[PDB]
């Protein structure tokens, strides 16, 4: 049950109320540092969780912002 | 956009006139602060997230959203605090109580972050309230259907019900009904046991009101039970109390439900039946003050989906507060606007559109001594069930009916007079009781002269 | 498969300088891959529409439903109508991802008042309903030529012709009622020049 | 009565196999003995006299009589006790859920010398669960008309987004079943709204059902939501969507209540199709500990009265106080004979006479990482739905639905050779997670949850 | 009542929110004033009395009655005046056009002392707007059914045939669908005639709406009329048409009534077609600009009672006093909130409680030279009928259709591009007609417009 | 009828609707005995009862002149 800060109804601390986070790994261009075998965002330019976007949904509120009752979507 | 600002406490809103507003009190979790858990309460009555990464897929969202506007504290208990939310409209649809029951008290009390919670009142706007259909008849109606003005009804319960056969049953109440009683009630949970079918039943009941009504000049009736197991069964019974020609049926809207209580209601307008409603099954839900629906919610949802009698329990032995309080909905009932009074219980501003009024009905075994103090209370606008009051009295039911009608109008005289009803309604009885042996013996069996201060 | 008679067609739509040697399973790989950005596969959709695709066939091979389509061309086309004029490169590197739904309500405006209309409606960050009532606004402002302090309000700056229209609603009251005075400072809280101001201010507070 | 006991507390009597028990726990106000408060609650829920003076003329006494036949204090708490009180069979209709409630719960509650009262269980003697007609199919049934053998199913609601036009509506819906789900569900307060009216939501689901199945090859459905204002709106919506070929429809049976659930039950047993029960507003009667129903008797009443799917609730997340309840009446509600196991929460052994059974459904957050459990804890025969677990995959819904499969395949294909669940879940995924993209970004976007030491 | 003040006339009464507020522009009789006239339109609107001789025994009366709140004087010409009145909502039945109608304008007109009378507004509170069901379907589903996004819809009555046989109607139907319009309205005098009856008409307009449809992958459709002599007749239209699988229908709202119209709508939310309104037979009472009822006023009684499509007739031709009052009166039918303002007629502010929309039709002689004009001026949300400029193509009926078709998509794709078609809509057209013949014949015969000095 | 410059106001009551019994003046009680005998003087009025008002012919009450609704004639 995280909490931002001091203790609140579990604003989820892992992303502070923002719902959607950066995405781990793309660094400036949506770039993907990964390479893998199948080669569809291996190359370079688009990254492969985000595709592109540079962000994803809080994997701890699942992008509610809240935990407490809500952890659901 | 981050959520030190909660987006959902808006202090300085002010809600619209086709907004409904909602009143929780609620206590939260050791650790949890009060603000927080407005917003939350908001947000889970709704869509259940306070960021915006799913419903701004195209720009389109923040209202269908209900918002948190008020968060006073409660005075006496500590760690107990008043929330007051204000949902949109076109987030319910028209004609429907069970989506707006679905709709704000769905899956919020199951929040975790809140020890306990309670919904205390509603307010529907009237845009909302003049969808509804409504009583099938209200209280002018009926007063006209029946033909008795100026002073309340008198009704009674028969107590030795199980294991009665049809035909006995009929003649006690022929016996009630010819002394000079107006309604008599069918149990709650006699519908179609083994012992005593339904149709053998309503057989013999309208057989007793048609040979009294005619000897006493008087418009009889007996609330007959449709309560069945199916929308057929229920049908059927309606249909056949009908053919035979009774003027009013029974129903219970908490184990049945209000999709069936709707159904019922529409029937009976187009049919021209009075309905009478039994709250069975209540305090199950709206007993203890940390968690539940106060009963003036139901009463309201009540008064919007059908219904023309209702009952609302006896506040002769309610200490204050308590007692002020059931006051407080009577009016949630007969009239049509009701100013904001937090003393009574009455949260918000409620105007009803001209709407009929609904019937309070007094019941729990009260005798003649209560006269008075009832008279006095509920006025001429109520119905009192007397159940051991009538057919305990040692010479049998005839004279007990004659007992209870002789007090009653004696009581509606005096206080014509302007005769104090609680200050003289032991002289009041004792005078009259003096020309009538029923009311003698009445006043003696039931000692209780019931000291009025 | 052909679908027969068709004759209301152009002869064929422009595509991208990269995607000029592709074949149309190119095309449709390269939309249900999303291997581009929307400006850049929009004119592939517009361009395979006249070889004899029809939007159901388009929805039911990539996957992006008719309504989506038709907002995705539009929307392209309004971004190339700004860029290929005068301009700073922030909004076009600001309309790279999800601008697609707002350029769609500026379409009614010509080439001229568009690059000014994006200004506004990116700076004050407005979703759907406050662009298409700014271009209702905008295009309604020509046609009051006599009024009330018309001449007041200038043309060329999308704040003004917003603030003229909430001002002549509120004219269309009496004394305060409190329903005057909401809309009075709606407009003042828009306008953007200074004569507008000042006589928004006259009206306001003080004769 | 007086001294003499009461007539209503006899300890040393036996129930018949045809009365009705029920197990009451109560906490009485100070300075009230228990037997005493027991004997009232056997009064209150009956002919609400101690003496024969209205209940006896000639021989009416004796018969409609619910006697209370053991009492006894519960275990930590103080001043809180056990009463087991047991009534006969002539005091209730036959086909009739109504009639059983409003006798039994019908004003008890509001005794006044009582400060608490919650309804623990109930047994249904055989010659009264024979006279109700049960759910429209079952279990067995219910898998053979969908063609779905060894795996429990999984489903997807579409809570979060509103206010959506019935036409985006049949397309997450056609993403999502195409992806590789089975069933999705509508949202519970999604009914005919001036934003999204109920004959275009229908006719565009139906669609979206139609391309979906044609170009997968098995069967596809979605519950639709037919809670009505009345009995005739509620049988319009339920024929227009049989006219259309759906498998499947959805209802409300705390809100509506249960009259329309039994009428609709039938009209489902007549036509054929499959009725799915959603519990809501039932945290307002049975969350507190001392006050209310608890679930597992609505549980039984719903088995009775009908209903083949019924949420549930998870158990991933509770202790061993709580996951042995919920277990217990999850089998209350699968089996045909339970033996008391008060540790379990089963107070007395109930016998269901070749009823069918009901399906549980696991829902509420839940995410890849909790697959190994469920497989498991609630068995083949359950459905899983996945809220956001599925809606929010980085790159779209059919991605999602795709993941959510492969987890799912991945772990009871596992589990049919032997390895564990609870030593080996993480790497089971993660060594299922390295020829699909798709449950890779699932994988790498939630995160391990790591249950408790090695186990449970 | 006297010298004072009438108690109807009451300046300084302001109207709640829950009041039907009217507007009447009156001219009344040598030697009368124009405060008794106000007072006397009110008084005849509702009970005709001044006192209280009848109207008061115990109680009832002050509730159901119209003050009049506003007097003022029309600009310009002269004996000429506005009149502001505001009726309770006790006295209007929950659901019902006629009886509105009936009691605002139900025996006022006939007033003596009144030389001429008009209604020109009307004003619905949002408690009154939500008792009424709306249109059946609206503009998004209906947009979405048809599945036509971006570009205004095209059509093509077939207005000067008359005595042809079924199948040569049919016939032309076919070569008109096929060729690219998409829908095609019958002659509105057509009904079941003794040279053409209903049932052979439908039959063969069905089958060339199938043939089209089939061979052009995009769906048609065929205004059929089904105006009756009864309520029995018209629903058995209704249904045979239902039967064939047609997507919409037809009726005439003044010549049949407001009764048949609510119940026509009423069944096609039931059964899931949209409705086409004609307006026929109504400059009968709103031609004259000194006595009847203005035309936004049945606007908004049909948008409450219900339709889908409304003929609104074109502004091509029209100056800025009458071309204002049309796109007023068109924006009162789209959109959801309208701010007062008379330059356009609007008189009150309305707000439409999230109601669907209705979806304007401009017909009557119209060709291509008119598409740049139309295209912008209705904007994208509306149908076009073009009665003859389509079947009169030097060579055939579909050419026709395929040459209207090419003209509205240039103008279309021009206009998001950013270019005007004010200045630039006959070089728009010329550089389209030139890859197509159709298009060259058709800008050939029909002349250029050019609508003014360079714009409007 | 009508008082002129404003047309609609009845002249015969001034708009009073009601006006004073023409046959007792306003008193209550008969002038005289009637020749049937059913009425006497000084007991109660014939016409009026006793309430010494009736409504005005002219307007029938109304307080109307021309009205369509109410004394059309």
């Amino acid at each position: 049950n995280p909490q931002g800060t001091k203790p609140n109804s579990l604003v989820c601390a892992n992303c502070e109320g923002e719902g959607c986070v950066a995405c781990s790994q793309c660094k400036g261009g949506g770039v993907n540092l990964i390479d893998h075998f199948n080669g569809q965002f291996k190359a370079g330019a688009l990254c492969w969780l985000c595709r592109g976007k540079k962000e994803v949904l809080c994997g701890d509120c699942n992008g509610a912002g809240f935990i407490g009752g809500f952890l659901s979507t | 956009v981050k959520d030190y600002k909660l987006t959902y406490y808006t202090p300085d809103y002010t809600p619209k006139d086709t907004d409904l507003l909602a009143a929780f009190r609620f206590s939260p979790q050791p650790g949890v602060p009060a603000d927080e858990a407005g917003a939350a309460i908001a947000a889970e009555s709704s869509t259940g997230t306070w960021t915006t990464v799913w419903t701004d897929l195209l720009t389109d969202m923040d209202r269908y959203k209900g918002k948190c506007y008020h968060i006073e504290p409660v005075q006496g208990e500590e760690n107990s605090y008043f929330a007051f939310i204000a949902y949109p409209l076109d987030l319910f649809e028209e004609g429907s109580v069970t989506n707006i029951l679905t709709s704000i008290v769905g899956n919020v009390f199951g929040f975790k972050a809140i020890r306990s919670l309670r919904l205390e009142d509603i307010r529907f706007p009237v845009a909302l309230v003049k969808t509804f259909q409504g009583p099938p008849h209200g209280i002018q109606v009926e007063r006209d259907l029946l033909n008795k003005y100026g002073r309340p009804m008198l009704g009674c319960t028969i107590k030795p019900k199980l294991g009665l056969s049809a035909k006995n049953y009929g003649r006690a109440v022929y016996e009630c009904l010819r002394g000079g009683l107006d309604f008599t009630k069918d149990d709650e949970n006699i519908n179609s046991q083994p012992f005593q079918r339904w149709r053998d039943r309503f057989l013999f009941v309208a057989d007793a009101i048609h040979k009294s009504q005619a000897e006493t000049g008087e418009i009889k009736g007996h609330y007959l039970n449709v309560t069945a197991p199916t929308c057929e069964e229920m049908m059927k019974r309606a249909e056949f109390a009908k053919e035979l020609g009774m003027p009013i049926i029974m129903h219970d809207f908490l184990t049945a439900g209000f999709t069936a209580n709707t159904t019922l209601a529409k029937w009976c307008r187009d049919n021209g039946v009075l309905l009478h409603i039994h709250r069975a099954m209540h305090a199950v839900i709206d007993r203890q003050r940390n968690h539940g629906i106060h009963f003036r919610v139901l009463a309201k949802c009540l008064r919007l989906s059908g219904g023309d009698h209702l009952h609302s329990g006896t506040v002769v032995g309610k200490l204050e507060g308590d007692k002020a309080s059931t006051l407080g909905f009577v009016d949630l009932m007969r009239e049509d606007h009701i100013e904001a009074d937090r003393s009574r219980g009455v949260f918000f501003t409620q105007d009803w559109a001209s709407m009929p009024g609904v019937l309070p009905v007094a019941s729990g075994g009260i005798h003649v001594w209560h006269m008075p103090a009832l008279v006095e209370i509920f006025g001429d606008d109520s119905v009192l069930q007397f159940g051991g009051g009538t057919l305990g009295h040692p010479w049998g039911n005839a004279p007990g009916a004659t007992a209870n009608r002789v007090a009653l109008e004696a009581c509606v005289q005096a206080r014509n007079e302007g005769r104090d009803l609680y200050r003289e309604g032991g002289d009041i009885l004792r005078e009259a009781g003096k020309w009538s042996p029923e009311l003698a013996a009445a006043l003696d069996l039931w000692k209780e002269i019931k000291f009025e201060f | 498969m052909q679908q027969l008679y068709q004759p209301f067609r152009p002869p064929s739509s422009p595509i991208p300088t990269q995607f000029r040697s592709l074949d149309s399973a190119g095309k449709i790989e390269i939309l249900a891959g999303r291997m581009a950005l929307w400006f850049e596969y929009a004119p592939l959709i517009s361009s395979l529409y006249t070889d004899g695709f029809t939007p159901p066939t388009i929805e039911e091979l990539t996957g992006i439903s008719s309504i989506e389509q038709n907002r995705l061309i539009v929307g392209a086309q309004v971004r190339d109508s700004i860029l290929q004029s005068i301009h700073e490169p922030e909004l076009i590197s600001a309309f790279d991802t999800g601008g697609a739904e707002l350029l769609y309500e500026i379409r009614l405006l010509s080439t001229t008042q568009r690059v000014a209309a994006a200004t506004f409606i990116i700076d004050r960050n407005i979703d759907s309903k406050g662009a298409q009532d700014l271009a209702r606004a905008i295009k309604d402002y020509p046609n009051r030529r006599g009024d009330v302090g018309w001449l007041d309000f200038d043309y060329n700056l999308p704040g003004d012709c917003l603030s003229f229209l909430y001002y002549r609603q509120s004219r269309e009251n009496k004394n305060p009622s409190d329903q005057r005075t909401s809309m009075l400072l709606q407009a003042l809280g828009v306008a953007e020049s200074e004569k507008a101001k000042n006589r928004l201010n006259t009206e306001l507070y003080g004769d």
